[PDB]
RNA sequence: GCUAGAGGUGAAAUUCUUGGACCGGCGCAAGACGAACCAAAGCGAAAGCAUUUGCCAAGAAUGUUUUCAUUAAUCAAGAACGAAAGUCGGAGGUUCGAAGACGAUCAGAUACCGUCGUAGUUCCGACCAUAAACGAUGCCGACUAGCGAUCCGGCGGCGUUAGACCCGCCGAGCAGCUUCCGGGAAACCAAAGUCUUUGGGUUCCGGGGGGAGUAUGGUUGCAAAGCUGAAACUUAAAGGAA
RNA sequence: AUUAUUUCCCAUGAACGAGGAAUUCCCAGUAAGUGCGGGUCAUAAGCUCGCGUUGAUUAAGUCCCUGCCCUUUGUACACACCG
């Protein structure tokens, strides 16, 4: 029976939201920085708050959580996500194309590329599944 | 209010359908509207089938098995719990429960 | 019911029936 | 019987498995003869128990050591359910009786449901609305 | 037979109607192979040691 | 009161010399006591014996029915009395979204065994079909059913007894069906289901003792 | 053939066995029925229709650069067919089973349940013409979406198999589903849409709930009953969907 | 104070040898044993509300029973099945 009431979620949440730069992953550091920041009325709802804190300050070292959005930490996280590979994967020496596809291009100024490489129709139309 | 779209029963374009005898009762069901159960299983079911092989005179003799088609009633086919009443929009399933 | 109130309707004509040829 | 080196003397072990009562018929391998014939009502007082699977038991038991004074040491298996219009699954006696045959050192061999199944039933018992118990 | 000896490894669930007996997947201890399925009666922990009376069927 | 066991003789059952395992069991029959001779009591069993325990190591699902006809010093000579396939493999060849095509003749042997052989044979479903149910019309069901009229009575007409049988250990007389009728509609399940015996001749010892040399 | 129990029930009893019931084997006879295959599949105007083979005369759909040339649509009167039960006369009556008897259960059962069992159920001929005879939805015609299947016929396409299968198209039909086509009181409906933006043609039929499908008259029938069919009087609701 | 208010002393020494079908309470300083205090009280505890003392067995599980809750379903109920 160690579940948190949505009050001390919310809390723990907006407090993160506001006071990231401040928090840790120590408990007592933070019991003491949500005892100034927020006007808790309880000693032990502050112990519940400061304790869930610290369990999300583990989280968002390791990741986003789906309930804190902080601006500083999407941005950097998203400008970070900029990885390409020192060859596109689209440009390959070789394209196989079906015959099918083939006079599609014929049909526009793409007739004959150096790319394309036909490949051979494969015979019997089995791609349905059978019923039942 | 028509509860089933289909009258409880499988017959479209049909007038009348030769009736069959449910298992529990022998009552007078349409073939269609019968709830029907193709029930395969082992003569020797798997609390004696240790005792049975261990004493077989054959090297590898497979049991055989109880092909029997079971008729049912929509009234003893639900006291006997093989259907349920399903929701509203349930009902409208037609797959078969895994 | 329905069907039970209809059988001794047509039981009640029967008796009215008989009852009107033994004065015919 | 002239038998040597515990060779198998095959008999033909009838098993009729209804809801009322549970038969335990061995008879030989042409099923003419009859070595012994034990049913659930022989050896349950109650009536109600006749069908029951520890009358089955009883019934096995008591039949495999009349084989056993006989020189039968396997059997083939007939089950039946009460055939006709009426149920076709075995009685609660059907897998009782036949693990007590192999629970009392009597072999087993090539078993067969020989349910008299109708081409099409004759009008059964009850009414069209069924058995309302 | 003799009375067979193995070890707890993993307890899979509670079984009965009142939950009294608990499914175990019970291994061997003279060897890795054998990993059969036991019911226990009374308070069950992984590495517990089971006195199998009978091994032959599992249960 | 006295132990009616005790007056009853194990008599061996014999095998026609088509197949191998010729010992197939024991019977008993009491002792020839007044005028019920023992021998009356023998000659008119029949033996449902599965064809795994025939010959060598034929199917199971096929049973041979095989009547004592004559007994000779201890041990009882059997003939061919019938065939049937067992209920597990009919009831497990009958499956659904297919049709069967059943077929009957009541044609003797050219030695006077009137035999109505039964067959049966379903619809196969093709490895690339996509389609559920595979259905034969009205008029290609006839035409696999006069295929089987037609093979039946030609397998069995021109033959005895003895060749028939040598034609119903293996699935001789459904395997040449499967194959004619497969330019009509593909079987898979194609057997000789039961063989039913309406009609024999005369008894006769020489031609029994031939059928075990 | 071997045995004292079998039948039946929630549990029992009536009942079958003082011995040869039940059970097993080889058979035989009669009368029903046509399992599984058998499906939201087919056919038929509906009712209805399933073993094989033969015979008889019909039928839709499809195909058609065949023929006739408005011969059509719907229908008072009139008429054919019309489940089951019932009625009459024959044949047959295996099973089942109204009535009836008896055994259970219950306070009582004249019921449900069990053991029997008449009529009936079966066949032939003559009646009856009523069903929740339902898709609770007249028939004909046009138009207004899509998709995957399915039955029949036709058409052209890789390939596999010895017609079967595969991929599409067209017409016909039984259905399914997704949709804010629209409609509706809503459930729901590709029709129950194209409806105050109201009119394609046509038949039958409804007018608060009871009285009442009763009374009376006529008509039909051997009968049971069918068809046609009121009023006095009574009532502020009855009812549908959600 | 007799129909003994309580209390003391002497004497009297009964059923009761762990208890049928059933059934109750209880998971740790807990059950149970043990006594104390409060309430009632002129007289006053076999009751009850508290208190400490000694101090476990078993269990860390399940819908089997018995209780309610929820969802689905059905309703001619809506004074709502005591309909
Ligand atoms: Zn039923």
């Amino acid at each position: 029976g160690r579940v948190r009431t949505k009050t001390v979620k919310k809390a723990a949440r907006v407090i993160i939201e506001k006071y990231y730069t401040r928090l840790g992953n120590d408990f007592h550091t933070n019991k003491r920085v949500c005892e100034e920041i927020a006007i808790i009325p309880s000693k032990k709802l502050r112990n519940k708050i400061a304790g869930y804190v610290t369990h999300l300050m583990k989280r968002i070292q390791r990741g986003p959580v789906r309930g804190i959005s902080i601006k500083l930490q999407e941005e950097e996280r998203e400008r970070r996500d900029n990885y390409v590979p020192e060859v596109s994967a689209l440009d390959q020496e070789i394209i196989e194309v079906d015959p099918d596809t083939k006079e599609m291009l014929k049909l526009l100024d793409f007739g004959g590329l150096s790319n394309l490489q036909v490949t051979q129709p494969t015979v019997g139309m089995n791609f349905k599944t059978p019923r039942g | 209010t028509k509860k089933r779209r289909n009258n409880g029963r499988a017959k479209k374009g049909r007038g009348h359908v030769q009736p069959i005898r449910c298992t529990n009762c022998a009552r007078c069901v349409p073939k269609d509207k019968a709830i029907k159960k193709f029930v395969i299983r082992n003569i020797v079911e798997a609390a004696a089938v240790r005792d049975i092989s261990e004493a077989s005179v054959f090297d590898s003799y497979a049991l055989p098995k109880l092909y029997v088609k079971l008729h049912y009633c929509v009234s003893c086919a639900i006291h006997s719990k093989v259907v349920r009443n399903r929701s509203r929009e349930a009902r409208k399933d037609r797959t078969p429960p895994p | 019911r329905a069907k039970w109130r209809k059988k001794r309707m047509r039981r009640l004509k029967r008796k009215r029936r008989k009852m009107r040829q033994r004065s015919k | 019987p002239q038998v040597a080196e515990g060779e198998n003397v095959f008999g033909v072990c009838h098993i009729f498995a209804s809801f009322n009562d549970t038969f335990v018929h061995v008879t030989d391998l042409s099923g003419k003869e009859t070595i012994c014939r034990v049913t659930g009502g022989m050896k349950v007082k109650a009536d109600r128990d006749e069908s029951s699977p520890y009358a089955a038991m009883l019934a096995a038991q008591d039949v495999a050591q009349r084989c056993k004074e006989l020189g039968i040491t396997a059997l083939h298996i007939k089950l039946r359910a009460t055939g006709g219009n009426r149920t076709k699954t075995p009685g609660p006696g059907a897998q009782s009786a036949l693990r007590a045959l192999a629970r009392s050192g009597m072999k087993i061999g090539r078993i067969e449901d020989v349910t008299p199944i109708p081409s099409d039933s004759t009008r059964r018992k009850g009414g069209r609305r069924g058995r309302r118990l | 037979q003799p009375i067979k000896l193995a070890r707890v490894t993993k307890v899979l669930g509670r079984t009965g109607s009142q939950g009294q007996c608990t499914q175990v997947r019970v291994e061997f201890m003279d060897d890795s192979n054998r990993s059969i399925i036991r019911n226990v009666k009374g308070p069950v922990r992984e590495g517990d040691v089971l006195t199998l009376l009978e091994s032959e069927r599992e249960a | 009161i006295v132990d009616p066991f005790s007056k009853k003789d194990w008599y061996d059952v014999k095998a026609p010399a088509m197949f191998n395992i010729r010992n197939l069991g024991k019977t008993l029959v009491t002792r020839t006591q007044g005028t019920k001779i023992a021998s009356d009591g023998l000659k008119g069993r029949v033996f449902e014996v599965s064809l795994a325990d025939l010959q060598n190591d034929e199917v199971a699902f096929r049973k041979f029915k095989l009547i004592t006809e004559d007994v000779q010093g201890k041990n009882c000579l059997t003939n061919f009395h019938g065939m049937d396939l067992t209920r597990d493999k009919m009831c497990s060849m009958v499956k659904k979204w297919q049709t069967m095509i059943e077929a009957h003749v009541d044609v003797k042997t050219t030695d006077g065994y009137l035999l109505r052989l039964f067959c049966v044979g379903f619809t196969k479903k093709r490895n690339n079909q996509i389609r559920k149910t595979s259905y034969a019309q009205h008029q290609q069901v006839r035409q696999i059913r006069k295929k089987m009229f037609e093979i039946m009575t030609r397998e069995v007409q021109t033959n005895d007894l003895k060749e028939v049988v040598n034609k119903l250990i293996p699935d001789s007389i459904g395997k040449d069906i499967e194959k004619a009728c497969q330019s009509i509609y593909p079987l898979h399940d194609v057997y000789v289901r039961k063989v039913k015996m309406l009609k024999k001749p005369k008894f006769e010892l020489g031609k029994l003792m031939e059928l075990h040399g």
